[PDB]
């Protein structure tokens, strides 16, 4: 499937939404943070040219999101979830980061939340340009008027990096 | 709108300002010297123009 | 006024679409794009890219 | 009551020389149980405090700190209530754990847009946050209630023990109200 | 109790006219064994003094000089305590030897960054070498104790002998407080 | 060596840290100040082009730095030790000197300290581009990720000046 996603992955200003099933990518818990780190240094690294924040949505309960946030904080990566405890806030999730170009500072670089009804409504409110589905997560309840659905079946993150042109060879 | 508005109009040259950077990147293939654009002269008419120079700057 | 400016004027000579060098004219790279030094292996893949018709001049 | 308000006025006049400085680090060690209706009035007190001492983006630079004698789960409810009021705070907790890097971060300001990423620091009184306080140290340290201020380095730091029983007296002592 | 402060009001009003000049050189010769809790309130008093008379970068263009009646090793601990509070001072000692060209130095100022190098000269020694730096001479000389000013040049120098017991009295006299 | 040290010594903006072990150089006490003086006048002269402060980490006790500080002050050379008495201050040793370009003023021109654990911990925090080891000193506990360690053996300061291109002849 590589050299088909390359034309859509060469655009600097493009909104990419990933839907991930944690139980189908092998060691997801111990390699998700590294994958996010090596995605947000190539597809979101330029302050002026990369002006749209990727959004990752995992199929899990709200409790496991805190562990992911804790793992992200230890790696010095700024992400937001929209959940404070067990309550979701629309305004926190649907906000744009503030940029200071002279200091190469961005408030947050990724959006990571759960596959809840409230989050799906937020995704429907602000549509993306490319929607990526990994593990066959339920695409229903999401409007697909203009998004480009790209179904991806993989076994480990090594294939995911190769498909997204992050790895020369697996 | 689709590309941008005109800033200066002369019988031999028209200056066109691109809206933002994302539209320019999206239409970068079609924005080259020797290609064609259309300007909405009036409510129905259109003026066909050929691109002669492009300048992008962030100084 | 306070800082120092080092400006470089360059002429595009080719484009790399992945690992293939397509000689010709570039497509107007956007501002604030990073600029890197070229490695010797890339240059040797351009001038010395011949198949059974290579003549080493120097 | 007249004697009490007279004493409160006398102590209030003792804090106005330091409360008029635009840039100053102020820490409040607060015991919730010594203030009536703390749960239903703390957010309003914080909002009113920042409307006077943290309202000017160019002049007011230092971020106030509030340290409560509560549990980590009770702090989450306060953080929930603050964001619904459209006021930004940092707690230093990304869950049940406390992070040093998320509490000592200096806020970033955009003067043209009149924006700062967070306006105050609110956290519990655990031994982890006391280490953070001793790492920077404040110009003025305010204590309300009978909290045990002994783990943090009190040396070379101004200590102002405020004896209050409601938020009206706290506002009067901090020069926010003229009549109680 | 209500008589000493009324008398101190006269001295405070006497001292007010000379303290309102933004650019003025003031030297302090205070005996440590005259003020209660000198070892725990001295640097806080210095910090408070610099927050009113050496705060504005453009206006206040003179550096205070506090001289104590102690020995050289006791000055080292004060210097250690000052740098912990991010207060930059010079003492003229690079060990047990005094250096004239270091103490008699004009601080460098950067307006765009609010930097004044060292904010005070707090050499805590009434040594014969430090007292031999009448090369400059000050507009106002304050004696805050029973020190023996015999090697100093009091000719054409304003003497403002102060008789106090506490640091609060000193702050009241120098227009830093208004209560006691 | 030499004729291979002349690269990375011709660069104005470069950080050089010296780890000097006394008792290996003859007449170290009466010549170290002069060597520092005639090193700074060649490598720390320019006000805007020389933006890196040399560091001279000697191998001695926490004491005996006061004598060197006094001898440097007597020569109108401004240095910072980081020791006030016997207490090391991390903030006072890792401060960037303030300079004004209209004049020729820099707050300090060199850093001189002992071979303590605290200073070596501070050295790793702000690493250098070149490290010069004179004599035999424990290089351990010092990160060498992007540091070009250059081991130098000498007997007197004339040899050091010759090797550092500060002396054409002996």
């Amino acid at each position: 499937r590589k050299n088909q996603l390359v034309p859509s992955l060469n655009i600097n200003s493009r909104s990419r939404y990933f839907i991930i099933d944690p139980d189908t990518i092998d060691n997801f818990d111990d390699e998700f943070i590294l994958f996010v780190k090596d995605y947000l240094d190539k597809y979101n690294s330029k302050i002026k040219l990369h002006t749209e924040t990727p959004c990752f949505i995992l199929k899990t309960d709200v409790n496991n999101l805190s562990e992911y946030h804790k793992r992200f904080v230890s790696r010095n990566i700024q992400i937001i979830t929209g959940y404070i405890g067990d309550t979701f806030y629309f305004k926190e999730f649907n906000k744009e980061p503030k940029r200071i170009i002279k200091d190469n500072w961005v408030e947050f670089k990724a959006r990571i939340s759960c596959n809840s009804d409230e989050v799906i409504k937020c995704i429907n409110y602000k549509k993306c340009d490319d929607l990526y589905i990994v593990g066959g997560v339920d695409v229903s309840l999401l409007d697909t008027a203009d998004v480009n659905i790209e179904n991806l079946e993989i076994n480990n993150f090594r294939e995911l990096k190769y498909l997204l042109s992050m790895l020369k060879e697996i | 709108m689709k590309i941008g508005s005109v800033i200066e109009s002369s019988p031999h040259s028209i200056l066109v300002k691109i809206d933002t950077l994302k539209i320019f990147e999206k239409a970068k293939s079609a924005l080259q010297i020797g290609k064609y654009l259309k300007i909405q002269e009036g409510n129905h008419n259109f003026v066909l123009c050929v691109i002669q120079n492009i300048k992008i700057s962030t100084d | 006024k306070d800082e120092d400016i080092f400006i470089l004027t360059v002429q595009p000579v080719g484009i790399f679409k992945g690992e293939e060098f397509f000689q010709g004219n570039s497509m107007l790279p956007s501002p604030t794009e990073p600029v890197f030094l070229v490695e010797d292996d890339i240059l040797n893949k351009i001038f010395s890219n011949e198949k059974t018709k290579i003549f080493h001049l120097g």
